[PDB]
């Protein structure tokens, strides 16, 4: 069957009336069950036939459904919900899953706060560094990232990776990964990683010494 | 309890054989449905192979013929031996009982299978000794780096695991020599940095490499 | 399609079949019975509960339903043959005298 | 341009089965005579299968039911499928377009096979930095080493392949330890050892190993 799950990016804050719809392509009757993946952890069932919900679960989800389209509901969006829910159909031998609608919580802004660290001697003495600047507590994921080599736009010799939203503090972590070989790190002492948040102040600036 | 430790498989060449192992905690294996469903990293779950409480065996498109299940009344062990593997069946594969209209459910954990033709190497850790510049009066941050390790997973435990509060790991990302790299990073009162002393330990299940590193300001 | 006859708009909960038996059914079989069937070690003593289920389950057979789900009366008509003097002939028209 | 990338097969353990292709620039590989030339290391070239222009096959007598030879009109790639081999049909063998008798010819690069029972291990890549001994007023030389690397072949570049002149690159040589070894060296004017960076790059094209090795005057 060729299942169907509309939305993908929705996004309420804390305390909302939110809804999924997971649609089919025949008449699965009521044989659809919600599923809910934590990050990491292993999937939940959350109501299994489309209109029952297995005991033990908080009693906020809702789903009712016949035929081709189903929908599931979320009652109270409380912080810890954080996760991504599959409709699975369990009877037609092909068993086919749904593409997931990963949800996330939205709140107010807040600062940043910046960390830079060194190469280590062990590392620059085996020819190759590592320079790595951290971005932790932003909002949001997106946010406008740049480097500068010789006063030139520098591209294609980044990386970034952004930690999963925290279930408790809704904040953000990010990394950067710059990499180099001894011949171009003994020619090359000036470094810089300044990042603009959508707080408007005063735009970080970063220096470090050789010496200490 | 119904908890899985379905634990088995890690790397092979293209072409090879692995073969995977559930668990069992409430109930016999032989007398319940059960399936393993196959999820990709970044994708939708997809459905591999079901048995049933009478022998039936069912199978995906996909794996007809190069899969095979199999139930083991001995030892619960529900056991699903891979066969002619190849280049795009990486994905983590969970144990599933599925009680099928009633309702109840296991998923277990479920295992890694990262099958492909590059070899195993160690991970390399470098110390991250936090910089004179912190904060006087504010919270100081310091981690361990770990770069160029294979395959997946890996695991940083500081304190071993007495310490959980701020603890940032961030997901691996593929760098361009197809090695692994991750950042790990802890939030700590600038108190203890002279009086409790922190260590990083990577953890390599495939390869058992044990690698402990004692990190102090400077 | 015997969707007229057997369709209870409520269901018609007298038409069921066996969700879980211990092995596949011989040739020609026919199994009868109500026994818990269960996924835990305990007697559990005949009650619904973790574990304890009763085996046969209903097609919940209801109008607005699909093609799929629909009632469809099964006929399998067999021909047995043994070395006892055949008795079930076939009309054999004729001819004018 | 009749120009062949005839390029397939690096080793396998005796009793295996490779599968070359080779490949076709003006013509259609189904249309003209084709065959198969084998050529030993250090010995004369022998010939083992040929194709007609109709689909007919001949083979040599030390190949007689092991080799097979097949012509593929999709995509040229004529393709001899190697079976049955063993330790003593490691050579060079080239693709080959024969025209019969009004004279043309292609004969491509041509493959390595060295199909053996031995591991495929690293190359162990050393820094000879020239030494303070050179001549002040003449010419210093300064190269790469590669030592303990299988199997053929490598190749090994200077400034990413700019420098062409006064390199020497030895032939590889069987040490006691069945791993090869070589040594390149090249002649560079001397005024350029503190303003030209050099750097040697090994390749290892059966482990994709690619090792690039920065070398400075001390």
């Amino acid at each position: 069957i060729r299942m169907t799950q509309s939305p993908a990016s929705l996004s309420a804050s804390i305390g909302d009336r939110v809804t999924i719809t997971c649609q089919a392509s025949q008449d699965i009757n009521k044989y659809l069950n919600w599923y809910q993946q934590k990050p990491g952890k292993a999937p939940r069932l959350l109501i299994y036939d489309a209109s029952n919900l297995e005991t033990g679960v908080p009693s906020r989800f809702s789903g009712s459904g016949s035929g081709t389209d189903f929908t599931f509901t979320i009652s109270s969006l409380q912080p810890e919900d954080i996760a991504t829910y599959y409709c699975q159909q369990y009877d037609n031998l092909p068993i086919t899953f749904g593409q997931g609608t990963r949800l996330e919580i939205k709140r107010t802004v807040a600062a940043p706060s910046v960390f830079i660290f060194p190469p280590s001697d062990e590392q620059l003495k085996s020819g190759t560094a590592s320079v790595v600047c951290l971005l932790n507590n932003f909002y949001p994921r997106e946010a406008k990232v740049q480097w500068k080599v010789d006063n030139a736009l520098q591209s294609g010799n980044s990386q970034e990776s952004v930690t999963e939203q925290d279930s408790k503090d809704s904040t953000y972590s990010l990394s950067s990964t710059l990499t180099l070989s001894k011949a171009d790190y003994e020619k090359h002492k000036v470094y810089a990683c300044e990042v603009t948040h959508q707080g408007l102040s005063s735009p970080v600036t970063k220096s470090f010494n050789r010496g200490e | 309890e119904v908890q899985l430790v379905e634990s088995g498989g890690d790397l092979v060449q293209p072409g090879g054989s692995l073969r995977l192992s559930c668990a069992a905690s409430g109930f016999i294996v032989s007398r319940n449905y059960m399936s393993w469903v196959r999820q990709a990293p970044g994708k939708g779950l997809e459905w591999v192979s079901s048995i049933y409480s009478g022998g039936s065996t069912f199978y995906a498109g996909s794996v007809k013929g190069r899969f095979t299940i199999s139930r083991d009344n001995s030892k619960n062990t529900l056991y699903l031996q891979m066969n002619s593997l190849r280049a795009e069946d990486t994905a983590i594969y969970y144990c599933a009982r599925d009680i099928p209209r009633h309702g109840g459910d296991s998923w277990g954990q479920g295992t890694l299978v990262t099958v492909s033709s590059a070899s195993t190497k160690g991970p390399s850790v470098f110390p991250l000794a936090p910089s004179s510049k912190s904060t006087s009066g504010g919270t100081a941050a310091l981690g361990c780096l770990v770069k160029d390790y294979f395959p997946e997973p890996v695991t940083v435990s500081w304190n071993s695991g007495a310490l959980t509060s701020g603890v940032h790991t961030f997901p691996a990302v593929l760098q361009s020599s197809g090695l692994y790299s991750l950042s790990s990073v802890v939030t700590v009162p600038s108190s203890s940095l002279g009086t409790q002393t922190y260590i990083c330990n990577v953890n390599h299940k495939p390869s058992n490499t044990k690698v402990d590193k004692k990190v102090e300001p400077k | 399609n015997s969707n007229k006859l057997d369709s209870k708009v409520g269901g018609n909960y007298n038409y069921r079949y066996r969700l879980f038996r211990k092995s596949n059914l011989k040739p020609f079989e026919r199994d009868i019975s109500t026994e818990i069937y269960q996924a835990g070690n305990k007697p559990c003593n005949g009650v619904a509960g973790v574990n304890c289920y009763f085996p046969l389950q209903s097609y919940g057979f209801r109008p607005t339903y699909g093609v799929g789900h629909q009632p469809y009366r099964v006929v399998v008509l067999s021909f047995e043959l043994l070395h006892a003097p055949a008795t079930v002939c076939g009309p054999k028209k004729s001819t004018n005298l």
